[PDB]
């Protein structure tokens, strides 16, 4: 009722309807460690939360108090737990609670507790009606919010709402083709619907990826996706890729293309390829160029790949 | 002399292919800000000297260990973390914990401990795996008989069982959520206190491997994007259970090494995201783990003196961009200091300057020699000596039941 940041907000020790209860201050012991000098509002709210928690008072005023406790520290899982106890015990309208959590997540989307609470509600009501849309609004403010994507995957898996997700992925990929979260979502939707075994789908996917790479040669996400959907069955299983990549090396080059080439060669050297002698050298040359010129930040890694490749193909 | 200041380094700046998106723009903004720090010496006509501000960082920590301003009201449910972060930072800086401080910390974590097992975020708070990991670790850094006895081992095992799921995962807390962090937290406290029963981690190693995805890294739960925080938790957990082999170690190695920023020198937590000082530990700390995993697998190509990441560059990023002149470390220039970042920036620096693969031992200390920190164990992130000492101590007692 009385907002925590309202001009007429009153501390709990000054509220008539709370005179009967004596607050229970926090016991940090005689010689405090990492002692936080809480503000007046803060310790007032928690001193009374502790009182209500100890007495295990499952009242409406207690319910209202948890909201204030949550607003002061949305990360206090103990308060969230007590609130869920009250929600059930007091038989509170859960849609009303859905409205409430919607609001708190908007305010603090990078918090574990607020999302878990929403999950519990959706689970209770067995209703995912507003999930995909709510998440889209959060993702519209932060396209890479980890909690939001995890909640989205959960809702889709549990209630089987796959039909329109690949489209949503395309929308966001168009907005920012560098959004690694969307590429992950793309792989999430495809592998749980059609799969990457249907050659028509693998075809479509590699063409799209190669297409995005032509457009943004230095976007590591498109590359990681191409590697991830092909490394499964082995890169050497696809003979045309090798040279096709070599085709855009004089123009669409990047240390990302060079590295994929090395990845294709080491799979070749591992699957009995013709002229193994020449390929091992091609690989060791690319490794050297990477470690010394094109991608020196990973020099230790590239010298390792060079060595290991020798160690087993010399 | 300094990798980040050489002229060739300028070539490492982002190439956006003239296609602008939120990602490229934000990566460019941070890069522009890091370039300023790098060039500030040439700009102010001073010869660069990389100095870790020990004294400043010490006061900051020494005080925080005792009291904090209302700025930390949001960590009222994370006090055992505060103990751990600070005690560990001081540990890395090689600053002693007066026995009177150690006992007060011990007494404080006692109040945090739940009657039913584990530790809560503060006095009277329900138990949770994150603060439980922090407390046990904090108590282990102290390493006295007093600290060790604080831990009720039978109840801890009991609490761990109450969180275990049939699919092998663990809940973070009762009525709480599940993700790979809980797997690590549980494995970490269980191993150190020697309470691992034959079926405690039944299927855990398998659940964690389900979290490894197409990128090569590990996500919070199966299907999620690869992230440095969760990947460290996953691999480290597996190292504890001796099941690292359950992962495609090669794609993981390729993933983490690619997380180091060619320009900044530090690490990002996810592909196409921004660098951040704390990932100097979560991401770079994975290298010692893979080095060990591969070596025990008999890998003949492993370096004899370095980890598979640019140690020099990570130390330059931390030393030039992550220190607050007032004390404490941080995400990146422009961001505010906090103990969490102070703890992991120092932990990360430690890793970057200390190599060890069996009998071999090679260091790399950028800047002044006084910068060298105490070594940290890549699995628990507490002193290797604290690890050995605590495990040896808890093996004197049998596993509960
Ligand atoms: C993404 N990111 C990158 N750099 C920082 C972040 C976090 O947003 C983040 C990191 C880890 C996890 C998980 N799990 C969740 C969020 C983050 C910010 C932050 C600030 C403080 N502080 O002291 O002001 C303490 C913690 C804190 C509190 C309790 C536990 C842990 C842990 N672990 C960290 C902070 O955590
Ligand atoms: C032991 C333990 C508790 C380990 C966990 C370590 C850890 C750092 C986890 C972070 C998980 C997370 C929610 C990241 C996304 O936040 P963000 O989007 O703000 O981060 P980002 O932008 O850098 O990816
Ligand atoms: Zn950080």
């Amino acid at each position: 009722f009385l907002s925590l940041d309202s001009p007429t907000y009153v501390l709990y020790r000054d509220r008539a309807e709370w005179a009967d209860i004596d607050p229970v201050p926090q016991n940090d012991g005689p010689s405090p460690v990492v002692q936080i000098i809480y503000s007046e509002k803060f310790r007032d709210v928690y001193d009374y939360f502790r009182a209500v928690l100890q007495r295990d008072e499952r009242s409406e005023r207690a319910f209202k108090l948890t909201r204030d406790a949550i607003e002061l520290n949305a990360a206090n899982y103990t308060v969230w737990h007590f609130r869920r106890v009250l929600l059930r015990s007091l038989q509170k309208d859960l849609q009303e609670e859905m409205n409430y959590i919607t609001a708190i997540i908007e305010e603090q989307p990078k918090n574990y507790q607020v999302w878990h609470h929403r999950r519990v509600l959706v689970e209770w009501l067995k209703d995912p009606s507003q999930e995909l849309e709510f998440i889209a609004d959060i993702l519209n403010q932060d396209a890479k919010n980890y909690h939001a994507w995890q909640h989205r995957q959960w809702v889709i898996q549990e209630f089987r709402l796959w039909d329109n997700e690949l489209q949503y992925v395309d929308q966001l990929l168009k907005e920012d083709v560098r959004n690694n979260s969307v590429w992950n979502q793309r792989h999430f939707v495809i592998s749980n619907t059609t799969g990457y075994s249907d050659r028509a789908v693998l075809e479509r996917e590699v063409q799209y990826t190669l297409e995005m790479i032509k457009l943004v040669p230095h976007n590591e996400s498109a590359w990681n996706y191409l590697k991830g959907i092909l490394q499964d069955r082995g890169l050497s299983r696809y003979p045309n890729l090798l040279n096709q990549l070599l085709d855009l090396q004089p123009s669409h080059s990047s240390p990302y293309l060079i590295a994929f080439l090395v990845d294709i060669y080491e799979d070749m050297l591992e699957n009995q390829c013709d002229n193994k002698e020449d390929i091992l050298n091609k690989a060791l040359e690319l490794c050297e160029i990477l470690a010394k010129e094109k991608d020196t930040i990973r020099k230790e890694y590239w010298r390792y790949i060079g060595r290991s490749l020798q160690s087993k193909h010399s | 002399p300094l990798y980040s200041l050489r002229p060739e380094h300028a070539r490492e700046r982002l190439q956006d292919d003239s296609v602008e998106t939120v990602t490229s723009i934000e990566q460019a903004k941070v890069e522009e800000k890091i370039q300023e720090v790098f060039s500030s010496y040439k700009f102010n006509h001073l010869v660069p000297r990389l100095v870790l501000q020990r004294e400043k960082h010490f006061h900051y920590l020494k005080r925080g260990l005792r009291q904090l301003t209302d700025a930390y009201e949001c960590l009222d449910a994370s006090r055992p973390w505060l103990c751990y972060w600070i005690l560990h930072s001081l540990e890395l800086l090689d600053e002693p914990i007066p026995q009177i401080v150690a006992t007060d910390v011990c007494q404080f974590l006692e109040l945090c401990q739940s009657p039913d097992g584990g530790f809560g975020g503060g006095p009277g708070q329900y138990p949770h795996l994150a603060p439980t990991y922090a407390a046990v670790n904090a108590l282990c850094i102290i390493g006295t008989e007093e600290a060790y006895n604080v831990i009720n081992r039978e109840k801890l095992l009991q609490y761990l069982y109450s969180l275990k799921q049939p699919d092998g995962s663990f809940l973070m807390h009762v009525g709480g959520e599940v993700d790979v962090r809980s797997a690590y937290c549980a494995a970490s406290v269980a191993s150190l206190t020697n309470i691992i029963t034959p079926d405690l981690f039944e299927g855990t190693a398998e659940w964690i491997a389900r979290c490894q995805n197409w990128e090569g890294g590990i996500g919070g739960v199966p299907g999620m994007e690869a992230h440095g925080g969760y990947t460290f938790c996953g691999l480290a957990a597996l190292v504890i259970l001796k099941k690292e082999r359950s992962l495609n170690l090669k794609s993981l190695l390729q993933w983490v090494t690619s997380r180091q920023m060619r320009f900044e020198g530090g690490f990002q937590g996810r592909c196409n995201k921004l660098v951040d000082g704390c990932y100097s530990f979560w991401q770079a700390g994975l290298l010692p783990l893979l080095h060990r995993a591969l070596h025990a697998q008999g890998d003949p190509a492993l370096s004899m003196s370095h980890w598979m990441f640019h140690q020099q560059a990570l130390q330059e990023y931390i030393l030039m961009c992550c220190q607050c002149p007032a004390g404490g470390l941080l995400d990146k220039p422009g961001k505010s200091r906090d103990f969490y970042h102070t703890c992991y920036c120092l932990s990360g620096l430690s890793i970057a300057q200390h190599f060890g693969s069996g009998a071999m031992l090679h260091d790399v200390v950028m800047g002044v020699p006084e910068n060298v920190l105490q070594p940290t164990h890549p699995v628990y992130n507490i002193g290797p000596d604290k690890v050995i000492q605590a495990t040896t101590h808890f093996l004197q007692k049998p596993v509960p039941g």
